[PDB]
RNA sequence: GUUUUCAUUAAUCAGGAACGUAAACUAUU
RNA sequence: GAUUAAUAGGGACAGUCG
């Protein structure tokens, strides 16, 4: 690929390789991968969140598999949100980077509101049917969108 | 039918102010309403927009603007010809106002007296 | 039925525009400010009501909110910034003497009620509080995630410190002042155009919203709401509780204001006239006796509450007779002839 | 036509409410001082600047 | 392909009317059919989906029946 | 006046909240002479006694 | 008759139809 | 040019079809005679 | 109705084509 | 190398309906 490795990318490495063997009796995209790309920056203070870039069709390969894969992840690495996206390289760019962003739940409406002047803001509103676990995560899905693509958006559950 | 959608959202809104509305469901959107929304917004004829998709437009409206309406030939228009223009259009110089889809973007004529371009006389409200 | 002659006055000439902001002094009695559609303001001294005290073009865009100060100088705000003049100079003075744009688009006004601290509710989902001659640019207070316009807002005024507001996405929400956070927020089913404080209970708030309904909530429990006026067609544009605290005045989006009771939930009294053309902002005077409407015809109209009760003192058989057809009236308002005639009314 | 059509609304049953009213509030039937402390309403509002209240009261 | 349940819906109407030849609501319905038919397959000529010579009146017919 | 028109008062109400006499009532009923399903089963009360 | 309608065309609800014969019109009256 | 109290009523009387005459009429730099009569009738008004 | 496709193929009508004893009170709402 | 997939179109299928 083009990785030569960093102090965080062999380690993401070392990871999958520990999820290759001495467990699972799971393994299907994990063998056909090796280094991909990582990216280490900051969320909220002090915390972090990691994200992972894969080529193009191990994406669907890992949303066959990422339930438990990613709360392994979690747990044997650092305590951190870890989250997986797609490499790429303008609006439906935008539009995949959102959508492989929340990886499980569906996301329903766009609403860009302008205010009284020519600001504008953009609220995302998901599916209703997870909301347990992702209202936690959903400041991380926002910087991390922010840090990456520079529009500013909001994540919201509808009512 | 009137591929102007442009024309469509307009009769829209103004059906919602004759009929005393608060809020609009423009059915279907483009970039040119958009930018329509976007400057009676600046000159403070309506309260609030959004845009979502399926899309559609919501507007929240105040209930202060009386008409609005599209020029058909959508005529191109240097500035004297501006100036009688607006004086021929609107019931008065000092109320409402008329856009251009100049080759600056799409703003109100007191904009387009600011910055020295002329363009289509495409729009107008008061 | 036969004396009800509600309408007293015209504040002068009126404006250009539509009168979509107003608001009184609170420490004063007739002293009234009035921000119109076109951008100008005026102040009115209710004595004299033939022409106005002190005018300027404030902004470009509608003024929004408007409020007077607690010395004697007063706020207005528009989607240009907010703007503090002092309109009572022995010379006067058109320009401002402080400006603020920076926060977003300002929406609303409210002050305190002893010290020099107001806030103003912006549109970026903040409210934000200064602190007069020792602070510049303001704190900002929001809820974590939020977006939406807070349209309205509202400082308590019997219980300092504790700020009740309204946004645009159905909901209200309370804060508090003393420790600078956010602290409620409930939503509703349709959104709300105004909220408003009671004066005389410390803990009550009415809602007025656009299920065209006025919602009276008790504020340590929202579970459920304390009443539910409904008298109205079109959504409410104004509430505005009685200072001595046992009426409300609703100025609707048609041509309506109705006058309620505390713990009625249905129209003691409706004006209505041709020549107002909708309705955006109504108050009391602190006389609790005269309430204030600004149309959007570009009036500011003056009506009496008690809309068949004449004023000035009166003599000690008049009164007697007075209070003695209204109790009587209390007791026997349900048989048939009274209760028609009582609530027959013009629309 | 004069009889009342249903109860008013605070009231539970028919012998509290057309036992309750029982007397007459004009002065022919009453005293002065009964009379005045009858027709006495609950709030009553001179005029000046009716401020909201600043410290509780009890 | 539409064209192709069209002429195939044009192929049924037209059989079922040289069988009974009497009434005229058929007829009717035939004569739309070739309308659309012929709409249509001018807008694929256009695009340039089939050969500019191909025509259909009964003999195209005939031959994709046979 | 003032006291409770009691039959509008029950009528109210109702509108919120929502062996020997029969054979009478059958020689009342069999003189309009509608057959009538609350007859019908009055009827059919009759001939259960 | 309604004020609001402007002067140079007809209008049909919320369009504004003007003939080029009065658009030479307001044209000419510049020059 | 001055307008009063009685022609401002009856622009008022007429419903918002008028409020761009309404507006054009409420500028500012305009007197207005305040009149005192009683059925704001403008004919009179003007003519007495 | 679909857990179905092609993606402007559209709208309108000059010209043209298929169908064929009577009257007599009258973008929404 | 080939967008939304239109709240404009046509087509298929199924249960129907007159
Ligand atoms: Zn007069």
């Amino acid at each position: 690929s083009r990785q030569n490795p960093s102090d965080l990318e062999r380690a993401i490495a070392g990871a999958l390789y520990d999820l290759e063997t001495n467990t699972a009796d799971l393994k299907a995209a994990l063998r056909p991968l090796q280094f991909v790309s990582a990216r280490e920056i900051e969320v909220g203070h002090g915390k972090k969140a990691i994200v992972i870039f894969v080529p193009v069709p191990a994406l669907q390969g890992f949303h066959r598999v990422q339930q438990r894969l990613t709360r392994e992840l979690e747990k044997k690495f650092s305590d951190r949100h870890v989250l997986i996206l797609a490499a790429r390289r303008l609006t439906a760019v935008h539009d995949a980077i959102l959508t492989d962003l929340v990886y499980p739940v569906e996301i329903v409406g766009k609403r860009l509101r302008t205010k009284e002047d020519g600001s504008k803001v953009l609220k995302v509103i998901l599916d209703e049917k997870e909301r347990g676990g992702v209202d936690y995560r959903l400041d991380t899905y926002s910087e991390v969108y922010r840090r990456l693509t520079g529009r500013n958006v909001t994540f919201e559950f509808p009512q | 039918v009137r591929t102007s959608v442009l024309h469509d959202a307009l009769n829209s809104i103004n059906n919602a102010e004759k009929m005393g509305k608060r809020q609009v469901m423009i059915r279907p959107s483009s970039k040119v309403i958009v930018k329509f929304l976007q400057v009676m917004q600046r000159h403070g004829y309506i309260g609030e927009f959004e845009e979502v998709d399926n899309g559609k437009i919501v507007v929240q409206l105040n209930g202060r603007l009386n008409k609005c309406g599209v020029i058909s030939p959508r005529y191109n228009v240097r500035l004297a010809e501006l100036e009688k223009w607006v004086t021929k259009l609107l019931p008065a110089r000092q109320f409402g106002y008329v856009i251009l889809t100049t080759s600056a973007g799409i703003m109100d004529h007191e904009e387009a007296r600011r910055k020295h371009v002329a363009g289509k006389i495409i729009g107008f409200f008061y | 039925r036969m004396f009800a002659k509600p309408f007293l006055g015209q504040l002068g000439n009126g404006h250009v525009q539509g009168v979509y902001s107003m608001c009184k002094d609170k420490n004063s009695l007739n002293c009234i400010a009035s921000g119109s559609g076109d951008g100008v303001v005026k102040v009115w001294d209710l004595t004299t009501r033939d022409e106005e005290t002190w005018r300027v073009a404030a902004h470009n865009n509608i003024v929004k909110g408007l409020t007077f100060t607690n010395d004697k100088k007063l706020l207005s705000c528009a989607t240009d910034g907010i703007k503090l003049w002092d309109p009572y100079a022995s010379p006067s003075n058109t320009t401002p003497i402080a400006t603020w744009q920076e926060g977003g688009p300002y929406t609303s006004l409210s002050f305190h009620r002893s010290a020099n601290t107001f806030a103003a509710s912006s549109g970026q989902g903040c409210i934000r509080i200064w602190d007069l001659e020792h602070s510049t640019a303001g704190q900002a207070i929001q809820w974590p995630s939020f977006v939406d316009t807070i349209t309205d807002v509202c400082f308590n005024q019997v219980e300092t410190s504790v700020i009740g507001s309204v946004a645009t996405d159905r909901s209200i929400i309370l804060f508090d002042l003393r420790t600078n956070m956010p602290v409620i927020k409930t939503v509703l089913h349709f959104a709300c155009n105004r909220i408003v404080f009671n004066p005389m209970e410390a803990m009550n708030l009415a809602v007025a919203s656009e299920d065209h309904n006025i919602y009276i909530f008790d504020a340590r429990n929202f579970d459920k709401a304390l009443n539910i006026q409904k008298g109205h067609v079109a959504a409410v544009m104004d509430v505005e509780f009685s200072p001595t605290g046992e009426e409300l005045v609703s100025g609707s989006y048609d041509r309506t204001i109705r006058l309620w009771r505390r713990d009625a939930g249905h129209s003691r009294d409706v004006y209505h006239t041709k020549r107002m053309q909708r309705v955006f902002r109504t108050m009391w005077t602190m006389d609790s006796k005269y309430i204030l409407t600004g149309s959007d015809d570009g009036n500011v109209r003056l009506w009496r509450a008690n809309a068949s009760e004449r004023s000035g003192v009166k003599a000690t058989r008049q009164r007697q007779a007075l209070e003695y057809n209204n109790a009587l009236l209390d007791r026997y308002g349900h048989l048939p002839e009274i209760r028609r005639i009582r609530r027959h009314r013009h629309l | 036509k004069y009889l009342a059509t249903g109860l008013p609304h605070p009231f539970e049953s028919q012998q509290q409410y057309e036992r309750s009213l029982r007397l007459p509030v004009g002065p022919e039937w009453m005293t002065k001082e009964t009379f005045q402390d009858a027709t006495k309403p609950r709030v009553i509002i001179k005029q000046g600047i009716i401020a909201p209240m600043s410290k509780p009261m009890y | 392909e539409d064209l192709y349940f069209l002429i195939k819906k044009a192929v049924a109407v037209r059989k079922h009317l040289e069988r009974n030849r009497k009434d005229k609501d058929s007829k009717f319905r035939l004569i739309l059919i070739e309308s659309r038919i012929h709409r249509l397959a001018r807008y694929y000529k256009t695009v340039g989906v089939l050969p500019p010579t191909w025509k259909y009146e009964s003999s195209t017919a005939s031959t994709l029946v046979a | 006046i003032g006291n409770l028109d009691l039959r509008s008062e029950k009528q109210r109400q109702a509108e919120r909240d929502l062996n020997t006499a029969l054979k009478k009532y059958l020689r009342k009923q069999r003189k309009k002479n509608i057959i009538d399903e609350k007859r019908l089963k009055a009827e059919e009360l009759y001939r259960q006694m | 008759r309604p004020v609001d309608l402007p002067a140079v065309g007809r209008m049909r609800g919320a369009e504004l139809r003007i003939s080029a014969k009065e658009a030479a019109a307001i044209a000419r009256e510049v020059r | 040019i001055i307008i009063t109290s009685c022609v401002m009523a009856e622009l008022e009387k007429l419903g918002p079809r008028y409020r761009v005459a309404l507006m054009i009429a409420r500028d500012e730099r305009w007197q207005r005679l305040t009149c005192d009569h009683k059925g704001t009738y403008a004919d009179d008004c003007i003519v007495d």
